């Protein structure tokens, strides 16, 4: 529900927008959500993390 | 797209808005109208007159 | 030591003043 | 992962329990975010999952890009990997679409 | 006919056999004024 | 590259169809593509004026890539 | 003043490239990650820092007004390309490891 | 225990070198950074490995590399074999892989160190001139190298260094037809051939 | 700037006052030194632009 | 004409002048300088010598200037008596120094009359600042597009009077075949004078002359006769560079000193002063000679010295922003 | 001496501010 | 230059569905 | 080096003098560093142009 609401409420919206035009930044391309998803998303927060593999 | 660098698909982004609005209604998201609206007025202090003319266009509707 | 090198002082300089002796010419 | 030159050159030939290191990133992360650089990661191996031997078509096609002593994959400019990111995508419709038997411009974009 | 010092732009004589061309080829070339001399008289459209 | 060292080489200096068809000889006009005429060509241009005209474009559309970042200011 | 008057780049070419500069910089300072620490560049949002791109005021300055313009409205400079930078940076320029300074809360925030 | 097939050790040392290098006007205060880490003897041979490749990344020659060395040269004996024997890893095993233009950058950055005598000229017996063993890359360094060497001292005082300094298979004068006839050969193409005078004798003497 | 302007104007002034510095001399040798160079180089002079002026 | 403003814009030290004029009348004086710069550039009007010219960018002349004193024939042997001397002499009020009516004749030699005209009146312009205005009836105004061109023709003029009409057709070369901007027929035409190369760039002058024993000593004679200095002073006004150290400068000694003072004499006596002020403040004279092994100068803004190998006494590898100068001949590097 | 024949041409304090000898110099200078 | 190529692309992936159609069958 | 002998001989570089402050080891590299200097130009330009009219 927090992966959710962090995505979803109008007002955090309205910060993460808010920001952006005070900043005055843009992203070119728009497909990027055409590449990967949330949950994907969420390894890269700087905790430390591993992945394991036994097919082999 | 309302993030979108260039000014033209800033404009279309907007003027599909205008259009969905009928319809979005009748499917009765009001929850889903107030999000455009606020992205709506969050840009509505837009450089390009071309874009911000269109954004009053999606609020009007 | 202040062997005759570096600055009157270092106020008007923007820098600090650290002198140090070049390793690279010696010999 | 087996699949790379590399790592099979390595596990083929150890005659003992060890670990090894390696940087799968070769120095990516000097031009691009970890977060693009494991998404084209995984992009490198979904192809070379599926099909194998013509993935690394795609990949050893120029003998003039050269793998380094160092790194695993071969070293390219920023262009040449936006390029090869979308034939290792294209990989993976060709095959679907030879695998279910369903002409690719039957589907959705989402599906893609 | 020794020069002093050397060549170090383009060789001399190379110049003019460059800017001899552009009176060649550049009299065919229809230059910008020349283009928007002919384009205001109407028979461009024809 | 090659070419370059064999020439760079003081050795050197001691010593046409893709289907072996017949080729022209003389230098031909530019081409998209760089085919090169056959051996049977009498030597005129003839053209619309249009592989010239696709030149403009290709060097247009090549030089607004690099004119649009280094006219940009702020 | 143009301060180069000793060359036409357009009869000799531009004489110099400072491209390696940027690159080498970067890495002086410790890279990109490093250096997106010190802003606000996941208040953002963004997933990668790759395809960020600044708004440039070159656009549209012509067409503001014309005859209307007070004078410090036409003359005066604008404070919203410093805003825009002091933003960027801001959580190092505000940072409470301060060596003496006192905290204040703005007034409905909790921004100290 | 854990191998490393990472170079991660090596690749933070050569950014401290290259950002030593890449900071410092002219090339005596670049020499004074590298002196004032104290470098272990292990590393200070594979410094010069890189001090080399940055020279050849520059796309022009400069005196700044090349007195970065005179300076370092000069310092201690132990960098006296570093460029001796960098001076041969270059030219057998690393010649192979560069372009026809990053040889005129190494012929004139071994062309100060020779000439000023900080290499010294011994250093240049390992070249070998052969039709069978030669790289044709290999030709062009020592091209570019001698067209180096010949403008300071001036092929009169060339002469001098080259009598002195006994170059046998460089200057083979005992037999050996066609290895004579080859050497004068390339002598003649680089546009000196006054070194083949004396040699130009014992062919038509053995002809 | 208006120190400047005011010494400008006072220079003017005093070459109505005191007449040209030349001298008809100096000035007739120099008109000679021009026309014996531009002699010797066989120089054509520049013309009038044309009604059709190719450039 | 329309009348001309002016401001000023400050550099801080100096202050310039800007003149701004009005538009119609801007594009009538681009065409025209740029028409007038096609015709005379092509007709072969102005010699090599003159030059903020078009082939060479500033630091380009400059290396062609050394490159070119060390590749001309003998200068620095110092075997017998022989000696080299340069000159850099601002012309002074060149363009506050101009006069119409003779303008408008040295250019309807080279124009004709309409254009003479055109330009010639074109520099009668009151000009006004705020209150003040003023006709401005004598010197050139530089804020005209073709100033340029009046400015370079005017140079000539100057420059014909320094060289002499046989010199200058030799340096210049024969109309048929004109020579580049270092460059001779033999040696026996550069060896015939003893001027032997020679510069304008704007204002500035740069000329080099190559003496023997018997030509320096008659010059020195003769000054000595009209200027005749018992004091030995004549190492008081004279100046020489002071960035150099004073091992490295130019030495003063009474050959050497009167030797500059002699040559920057008879030049001086060369070029009215009514055209140009050539004053010995502005000038710097730097002699190679036995006893002086540099040689001095500045063009553009550099500040350059050469000494010749031979003198070095000691040669040491070199550092990043020194030149090493090249004989095209054998290819050595003598300097 | 063929060289230096060939040639054309060859061989009090006032009372104000503005136009004394002092001010000539400032304004040949400072105004370039 | 842009300091990315990902500014000067304009374009990342497009897919294209005649090229797979004919490549698939 | 020696501000009073520096006024005759040329004394050479004998010591160095920290121009900012830049903290421990972080080293920002300099422009001159990334611009060929004027001789390597010239040079360059000779060798370009010599084989430019040859080719052709």
């Amino acid at each position: 529900s927090m992966r959710t609401i962090m995505k979803a409420n109008p007002a955090l919206y309205v910060l993460r927008e808010r920001i952006r035009k005070g900043l005055q930044i843009y992203q070119s391309s728009v497909q990027e959500p055409f590449l990967n998803s949330s949950n994907y998303a969420e390894l890269f927060n700087n905790d430390i993390k591993l992945f394991v593999d036994d097919t082999n | 797209h309302l993030k979108h660098k260039t000014p033209l698909v800033r404009q279309h982004a907007a003027d599909l808005c205008a259009i969905l609005i009928p319809v979005i209604k009748n499917c009765h998201e009001f929850e889903m109208l107030n999000k455009l609206n606020i992205i709506l007025y969050e840009s509505l202090g837009e450089v390009y007159p071309e874009v911000l003319g269109s954004i009053i266009n999606a609020m009007y509707c | 030591s202040y062997n005759g090198i570096g600055l009157k002082s270092a106020k008007g300089s923007s820098t600090s003043g650290h002198v140090q002796r070049s390793l690279a010419s010696n010999n | 992962a087996m699949s790379i030159d590399k790592l099979s050159d390595v596990v083929m030939k150890a005659t003992e329990p060890q670990m090894v290191l390696f940087n799968i990133y070769d120095d990516w992360l000097d031009r691009i975010s970890s977060y693009t650089a494991f998404s084209r990661l995984t992009l490198l191996l979904r192809a070379l999952k599926t099909n194998e031997e013509s993935a690394k078509m795609i990949l050893l096609s120029d003998p003039t890009i050269t793998i380094k002593s160092y790194h695993l994959w071969p070293s390219f400019t920023d262009e040449q990997w936006i390029t090869i990111e979308s034939q290792m995508r294209d990989l993976i419709l060709t095959e679907y679409g030879r695998k279910y038997n369903v002409n690719i411009s039957a589907l959705t974009q989402t599906e893609i | 006919s020794h020069q002093l010092g050397g060549q170090y732009s383009i060789p001399q004589d190379l110049r003019e056999n460059l800017q001899k061309e552009a009176a060649r080829i550049g009299e065919n070339e229809k230059d910008v004024l020349q283009e928007k001399m002919e384009t205001r008289t109407v028979q461009n459209r024809e | 590259t090659a070419s370059s060292l064999t020439i760079e080489d003081p050795a050197i200096t001691f010593t046409t169809s893709l289907l072996g068809r017949k080729l022209y000889d003389k230098p031909a006009p530019e081409n998209r593509f760089a085919i090169m005429p056959g051996s049977r060509w009498d030597g005129v241009h003839r053209s619309n004026g249009f592989e010239e005209k696709w030149f403009a474009k290709q060097n247009e559309i090549n030089e607004k890539k690099v004119q649009s970042y280094t006219l940009q200011e702020d | 003043n143009s301060p180069f008057w000793w060359t036409n780049s357009h009869h000799d070419g531009k004489l110099w490239n400072l491209n390696a500069y940027r690159t080498d910089v970067i890495q002086a300072l410790g890279g990109i990650e490093t250096i997106l620490e010190h802003t606000l560049f996941k208040g953002t949002g963004f997933n990668s820092w790759e395809g960020l791109f600044w708004e440039k005021a070159s656009g549209f300055e012509d067409s503001m007004q014309f005859k209307k313009l007070t004078h410090a409205q036409r003359t005066g400079l604008s404070q919203i390309p410093n805003r825009r930078f002091t933003l960027w940076w801001s959580p190092t320029i505000n940072r409470a490891n301060v060596y003496v300074g006192f905290l204040v809360q703005l007034d409905l925030t909790g921004i100290f | 225990q854990i191998y490393d097939m990472t170079s991660t050790n090596d690749v933070e040392f050569k950014k401290k070198i290259y950002l030593v290098l890449k900071s410092s006007l002219s090339g005596d205060e670049a020499a004074h950074k590298l002196l004032k880490l104290k470098i272990a003897n292990n590393l200070k041979k594979s410094v010069v490995d890189i001090i080399i490749k940055s020279s050849l990344q520059e796309s022009t020659f400069s005196k700044f590399y090349s007195i970065l060395s005179e300076r370092m040269i000069t310092f201690h004996r132990s960098w006296q074999t570093a460029y001796n024997e960098t001076f041969e890893q270059n030219y057998t095993q690393d010649i192979e892989d560069y372009e026809t233009d990053q040889l005129r950058i190494l012929g004139k950055f071994w062309g100060h160190l020779i000439s000023y005598e900080f290499l010294p000229m011994d250093c240049l017996k390992i070249i070998k001139l052969t039709e069978e063993e030669s790289c044709p890359q290999g030709r062009i360094f020592i091209k570019f190298l001698f067209q180096e060497l010949v403008n300071e001292l001036g092929l009169d005082e060339l002469q001098l260094r080259l009598n002195s300094s006994k170059l046998d298979g460089m200057f083979p004068l005992e037999g050996d037809a066609e290895h004579i006839r080859y050497s004068i050969n390339f002598f003649t193409a680089i546009g000196l051939g006054l070194l083949t005078e004396d040699m130009r004798s014992r062919l038509t003497i053995i002809q | 700037t208006r120190l400047w302007i005011k010494n400008e104007q006072e220079r003017q002034r005093q070459i109505q006052k005191n007449g040209p510095e030349i001298t008809p001399e100096e000035a007739t040798t120099i008109f000679s030194v021009m026309v014996e160079w531009l002699e010797s180089r066989s120089f054509s002079p520049i013309p009038f632009p044309p009604l059709t002026y190719k450039n | 004409f329309k009348p001309v403003d002016i401001t000023m814009m400050e550099n801080y030290q100096n202050i310039s002048p800007v003149y701004s004029v009005d538009p119609l009348e801007k594009i009538t004086d681009a065409y025209l300088d740029q028409y007038l710069w096609y015709e005379a550039d092509q007709r072969k009007l102005f010699p090599n010598w003159i030059k903020p010219s078009d082939s060479e960018i500033p630091p380009l002349l400059v290396y062609k200037w050394t490159q070119g004193i060390n590749n001309l024939s003998e200068i620095w042997d110092v075997s017998r008596g022989q000696s080299a001397v340069l000159l850099e002499t601002t012309l002074g009020e060149m363009a506050e120094k101009i006069d119409f009516t003779l303008l408008n004749r040295l250019l309807r030699l080279i124009v004709d009359p309409n254009i003479a005209d055109y330009i010639t009146a074109k520099n009668n312009v009151v000009i006004n600042f705020k209150d003040m205005s003023h006709v401005n009836k004598y010197g050139l105004i530089r804020g005209l597009k073709f100033a340029s061109f009046i400015f370079q023709y005017y140079g000539l003029v100057i420059d014909l009077l320094l060289l002499g009409q046989e010199r200058a057709t030799d340096l210049a070369g024969p109309a048929n075949n004109p020579n580049e901007f270092m460059q001779f027929k033999s040696k026996e035409v550069e060896k015939a004078h003893p001027i032997r190369l020679y510069t304008r760039y704007l204002d500035r002058i740069y000329m080099l002359f190559h003496f023997e024993e018997d030509e320096g000593e008659e010059l020195t004679d003769e000054y000595l006769a009209e200027n005749p200095d018992p004091n030995f002073e004549n190492s008081i006004g004279y100046n020489n560079r002071k960035c150099w150290p004073k091992d490295s400068r130019m030495r003063l000694i009474r050959q050497d000193v009167n030797l500059g003072r002699a040559v920057f004499w008879e030049i001086q006596s060369r070029v009215p002063t009514s055209l140009t002020s050539i004053k010995w403040e502005n000038a710097f004279v730097s002699v190679y000679s036995k006893n002086n092994p540099n040689l001095l100068f500045s063009m553009c803004g550099f500040e350059v010295r050469i000494l010749p190998r031979q003198r070095m006494e000691e040669v040491v590898s070199n550092d990043e922003g020194v030149w090493d100068l090249v004989d095209e001949r054998t290819k050595q590097r003598t300097a | 001496r063929s060289w230096r024949k060939g040639t054309a041409f060859g061989r009090g304090y006032i009372n104000d501010m503005t136009k004394s000898e002092y001010h000539q110099e400032f304004l040949h200078k400072h105004v370039r | 230059n842009p300091l990315f190529v990902q500014q000067d692309i304009e374009s990342i992936y497009k897919t294209n569905y005649e090229k797979l159609d004919e490549a698939v069958n | 080096s020696d501000l009073s002998w520096s006024k005759q001989t040329d004394t050479g570089i004998t010591h160095f003098r920290a121009g900012m402050t830049h903290e421990d080891e972080k080293l920002i590299p300099t422009i001159f560093r990334y611009i060929t200097t004027w001789e390597n130009e010239f040079l360059d330009s000779q060798r370009v142009w010599a084989e430019y009219a040859t080719k052709r």
